[PDB]
């Protein structure tokens, strides 16, 4: 758990995962509910509001527009190289 | 629920076959995760650098994977995910028995 982000209800949350640069690697964002938002450039959750902001070998960044209180929780970014590293980002949503 | 799987018992050192089945498929993404919820297969793509995993079959209705030279460290819940809206999840438990 390396980061905690506070965002206000109704604004845009940006989740940026920047890692070491490794050949033949993958990057992935997971929701608190444990489902894939993107694996590399490929979306998984469908009909969703998540937007791909940037994908390259050492960066996967996504936008969570129009944040609701239920978008709170621990999101995870996984980096698949010789081993799998995980960054955990706790999102706090402020009401009002 | 449209997504199903089945528990697996395997002798240590042998080959486990793990399958995620979809009834009445609409071609939503099928994913298989390991016990640490790391992706083994996303459709036919394997991001996980463990060449003991191989793809046995991939279709609209099935993602079937083998794990060769299973060890006790591989024991546990493997998660099938189906990206319908809302998505579904069903896990299979892999039990590893002592070798001969």
């Amino acid at each position: 758990h390396t980061e905690t982000i506070t965002v206000e209800e109704g604004q845009t949350l940006t989740l940026k995962c920047v890692t070491s640069l490794r050949k033949n690697s993958s990057l992935q964002w997971l929701t608190p509910s444990g489902f894939t938002i993107f694996l590399n450039e490929y979306p998984a959750l469908k009909n969703s509001k998540y937007q791909l902001l940037h994908h390259s070998a050492n960066q996967l960044s996504i936008t969570v527009p129009n944040v609701t209180l239920q978008d709170e929780g621990v999101y995870k970014c996984l980096h698949y190289s010789d081993s799998v590293s995980t960054k955990e980002v706790k999102v706090i949503v402020l009401a009002t | 629920q449209n997504l199903f799987t089945k528990d697996v018992t395997v002798i240590e050192g042998e080959v486990a076959t793990i399958s995620c089945q979809v009834n009445k498929s609409d071609d939503s993404v099928i994913q298989l995760l390991n016990p640490n919820r790391q992706t083994i297969y996303f459709r036919d793509f394997r991001p996980l650098k463990d060449s003991r995993f191989q793809l046995l079959n991939f279709s609209s209705s099935e993602l079937k994977v083998s794990l060769t030279n299973v060890s006790i460290s591989d024991e546990g819940r493997y998660f099938c995910q189906l990206y319908t809206d809302p998505p579904q999840e069903s896990y299979t438990t892999i039990t590893v028995l002592v070798p001969p």
